[PDB]
């Protein structure tokens, strides 16, 4: 209708004209007006004017919110004391109260840091619980505990919509953009609403991110009350970290209520059903053992054959193909081949003793040391082979129990804050043998033992290895693999002060500064810390040619979830190892067409470091299109490292720390063949 | 638009499926025989237009490198360089061995002119495998099986040939069923007069009136297909190919 009779009604200041003109504006407010509310130029004089003043404030905030206003909108509502499923209610409530309380919660949440914003925010909470528009008013009310009482106040009937949708996209966006102190509220409030509701495995993911000991007991009495079993045992034992499986094995060593929580909590029930399931449903051909086991020569392709053999566990023909195969190999090949019988037998705990006992206490030191390493690899919960190896330990110069210390401390570290082995590891780190792998498997052993701690620790373990690290600035490989275990102990995020303490005491000559940037690598598991991205771009142009490799190599760990941003322009640079930084930054994912697109360019290189580094990620990222890149390797090559590693890819073709540590420690393969004894015992390969 | 979407010729599409999906795929029943006739099948169709033939060649698009040399259009629109373009496509097909060379709308002899015979004889010489082996398959498709000269038959077809039956409103029924499998429309739309509206048409201009039926039906801000707007948009296609 025309505004001729009703337009001059707002000009006089008569009280009856207001008390009847304003209800007319409430009646015609369902569609607003005939136009975009161009009456502000005529009704703007009523700002200084004030019986039914809440209706005048409602009209004022209605028109000021109608045309334009950024701060003056919610003031008439916070002073109005609002009083007195329809189209009108959806109009003035849904979008006008959504944006209204959105900018009120934004301006008040970002300005000061009262009850008005709580009453308005809960009023919008209930009004939008009636309107039932999901994830929109939620995604607007994310940044303004309030979210705790909001979720427990809303999560009554809708379970899979808010849980699946809100927890899915708000979990991905929460770990992507939302900072950590609010993600902890997502974990505790999600522990509440998910503890009171069904779908336990997502609360088990909340136990993976929380690393709490009560959640596994509540999910064991709640999963025990509501009874498949072997599956949640599989991803239960695989999902749990180093802390809650020993705390779990001690509280279940206490009561356990069924003997099935330690029956499952021990490394017997996640592995006893796999043997018949793997042997029955799968049937592997023998042409890989015959061919790939036939074109091996030069004592290095035979090492690749000990790799293919060791990482086979159906068929056990190449495992027992005669003798002298271990005798013809080299010393480090006697270590890897001696551990091969342990890598092929991560099953059948009863027969492991009568199968590995043949090489025990033999005439050769590497056979018995790799045999104790085999005993450490075959199992992880037996812990009955410690005494005959860890007992004596008295060498002090060179004796066999140092290599048996490699296999037994490394294998026991894979089997495992237990002091029953660290008190014996104190003279190990205090010995400082010239052999690098001693402090290698010792620092990595205590590191993998110390992952998952409560905000880490700055005790005399890392303090002792730092004082003894800086004691002698020789054989910088120690200054390279010691920061591995240091950064492993730096786990325990939640704004711990270990990075600041290391930034205060560790800052020295660029070796311990390389240790410091390694602490910066392991200290950024992931959060909203874009300062690490602008700092990454700022420090990316450093003259030091190793902190670019490790610090820039951290890209595959920091943004490992949002893989849409992982491909970058690192290939267009001119650094000597930046193509290796992106090549390793590819990783072990499903291997989309973009990844193989990067391997098409990274595959053709002249240096043996990139040509040797490309088949590992090329075959790990793809587990009639798998062997074709290997044929491309045959077209490129047809040295020894490229052939042994290309066969390693020939068999490799077909946030847990256990899957993040081995390759990050493997980033120092460009050294002597002594590391090749540790190259084949990587535990991250499933 | 996959190999299992269309009906009425499932045997004719599982013949080309089981025929050209034999090399480089499913090797347990491929290397024991040791035949390898690297010639590929040859398709044709009286309707043609690339819709049915593309619906037959779409079986290779499941898991393979995308590469289709559709017709000799680029041979005649360019200078008389001759077979060197086919040599470049054959060497990039050599560097792209896990592929299937598909040719649609062969208009070499159906449409300077003296060079078509020499580039077709040299095309036959390079297609037969003068200096090659069973690396990539070659599928030839056109609008008429009689357009291929007898020269291109004995050294151009040694693998298998097929026969395409007349549409008999069953290929049109299945194509229209696919075009109506995603859109929302009741049975109020007469099928026979629209699949046989001008003289006969399988999928091309019915896909066109489905595109301008979604767009033209979207002009009215309603997802429903009005009984007068669909034929009102059909009058443009019916009038276009008949006025000139």
């Amino acid at each position: 209708r025309d505004k001729a009779p009703v337009q001059p009604q707002q000009s006089p200041a008569a009280a009856p004209g207001g008390t009847d003109e304003k209800p007319s504006g409430k009646e015609r407010r369902d569609a607003g007006d005939k136009d975009k509310e161009q009456e502000l130029s005529e009704e703007d004089k009523q700002l200084q004017d004030e019986l039914y003043r809440p209706a005048l404030e409602e009209l004022r905030r209605q028109i000021r919110s109608s045309t334009t206003s950024m701060t003056s909108v919610p003031k008439p509502l916070k002073f109005l004391r609002p009083h007195y499923n329809k189209r009108f209610a959806a109009d003035i409530i849904s979008v006008l109260a959504m944006t209204m309380s959105g900018e009120r919660e934004c301006l008040k949440y970002r300005l000061v840091g009262a009850g008005e914003v709580a009453k308005e925010w809960q009023e919008l909470d209930d009004a939008e619980k009636v309107q039932r528009e999901p994830l929109l008013t939620l995604v607007k009310e994310i940044v303004p505990l309030l979210m705790e009482i909001e979720q427990v106040d809303m999560l009554e009937k809708d379970i899979d919509e808010n849980a699946y949708a809100k927890v899915c996209l708000y979990l991905t966006s929460c770990v992507n953009y939302v900072p950590e102190p609010e993600n902890s509220a997502l974990l505790r409030c999600a522990l509440g609403v998910f503890r009171k509701f069904s779908r336990f495995p997502e609360a088990l993911r909340l136990a993976l991110m929380l690393n709490d000991m009560e959640l596994v007991e509540d999910i064991f009495t709640s999963c025990k009350d509501v009874v498949m079993l072997g599956r949640h045992g599989v991803f239960l034992e695989l999902s749990e970290d180093v802390e809650e499986y020993e705390d779990l094995t001690e509280i279940m060593s206490n009561v356990q209520l069924n003997s099935n929580f330690l029956a499952l909590a021990r490394e017997l029930d996640i592995m006893e059903p796999k043997v018949p399931d793997d042997i029955y449903k799968t049937h592997l051909e023998n042409n890989r053992f015959g061919g790939s086991g036939s074109q091996v020569d030069s004592a290095r392709m035979n090492l690749a054959s000990s790799f293919v053999n060791g990482f086979v566990n159906q068929d056990k023909l190449l495992t027992d193909d005669g003798n002298k195969w271990l005798y013809k190999n080299k010393d480090h090949g006697m270590l890897s081949a001696a551990a091969s019988l342990g890598m092929i037998l991560l099953w059948d705990v009863d027969g492991g003793l009568t199968q590995i006992d043949k090489y025990l206490y033999s005439s050769e030191d590497y056979i018995k040391s790799g045999a104790l390493l085999a005993c450490g690899i075959v199992n992880s919960g037996v812990r009955n082979e410690c005494d005959p190896a860890l007992a004596l330990l008295s060498d002090y110069v060179l004796h066999n129990s140092n290599t048996m210390r490699l296999g037994s401390i490394f294998g026991l570290g894979l089997a495992y804050n237990r002091e029953d082995v660290l008190t014996l590891l104190l003279p190990v780190m205090g010995d400082s043998k010239s052999s690098m792998e001693v402090a290698g498997v010792t620092a990595l052993a205590c590191g993998m033992i110390a992952v998952g701690s409560c905000n880490g620790d700055v005790t005399s373990t890392i303090l002792q290895t730092i004082m003894e690290k800086s004691e002698t600035e020789l054989k910088d490989t120690y200054a390279r693999w010691l920061p591995l275990g240091l950064g492993l102990n730096h786990l325990g995020k939640g704004e711990a002060i270990e990075a600041i303490l290391a930034a205060l005491e560790v800052v020295s000559e660029p070796f311990r500064s390389f240790a410091n940037t390694l602490v910066d690598v392991c200290a950024y598991a992931g959060s909203g810390n874009v300062l690490k991205v602008q700092q990454l771009l700022h420090i990316c142009s450093e003259h030091f040619d190793s902190k670019e490799k490790e610090e820039d190599k951290d890209k595959k760990e920091k943004k490992d979830k949002d893989k849409k941003e992982a491909p970058a322009d690192m290939g267009a640079h001119q650094g000597v190892a930046v193509l290796g930084i992106a090549l390793i930054a590819m990783g072990e994912e499903i291997g989309a067409e973009m990844a193989l697109r990067t391997f098409g360019h990274l595959l053709r290189y002249g240096e043996p470091t990139l040509r040797r580094a490309v088949p590992l990620a090329l075959a790990l990222i793809s587990v009639s299109h798998d062997a074709d890149p290997e044929v491309s390797y045959n077209s490129i090559f047809a040295a020894r490292l490229a052939a042994m590693l290309r066969q390693l890819a020939q068999y490799h073709a077909k946030k847990g720390t256990l899957t993040l540590c081995p390759y990050h420690s493997d980033r120092q393969l460009m050294s002597q063949v002594a590391v090749a004894g540790l190259l084949t015992v990587l535990v991250s390969f499933l | 638009e996959t190999y299992a979407d269309i009906g009425g010729l499932d045997n004719q599409i599982q013949e080309i499926k089981e025929s050209v999906e034999l090399p480089l795929t499913h090797p347990e029943y491929y290397e024991e025989m040791g035949i390898k006739p690297p010639k590929g099948v040859i398709l044709y169709g009286p309707p043609g237009t690339g819709k049915t033939l593309l619906a037959k060649a779409v079986a290779n698009q499941t898991s393979a490198t995308f590469l289709r040399v559709v017709g000799s259009e680029l041979i005649q629109k360019y200078l008389g360089d001759g077979p060197k373009l086919v040599r470049e496509l054959f060497r990039v097909a050599e560097e792209h061995a896990p592929s299937i060379v598909f040719i649609d709308e062969i208009d070499a002899i159906g449409t300077g002119e003296r060079e078509i015979q020499r580039t077709m004889l040299e095309l036959l010489n390079q297609l037969d495998g003068f200096d090659s082996r069973g690396d990539v398959k070659v599928i030839m498709a056109t609008n008429r099986i009689e357009t291929l000269d007898p020269a291109l038959i004995r050294p151009g077809r040694i693998d298998r040939k097929i026969e395409f039956p007349l549409p008999d409103e069953k290929t049109k029924k299945r194509i229209f069923q696919i075009h109506t499998s995603r859109m929302t429309l009741a049975d109020d739309v007469t099928l026979d007069d629209l699949i046989m509206a001008k003289d006969d048409l399988s999928g091309a201009d019915i896909k066109a009136i489905c595109t301008e039926a979604g767009l033209m039906a979207l002009r009215e801000r309603r997802m429903k297909v009005t009984n007068e707007d669909f034929k009102k948009s059909k009058e443009n296609v019916l009038y276009k190919k008949q006025e000139g």
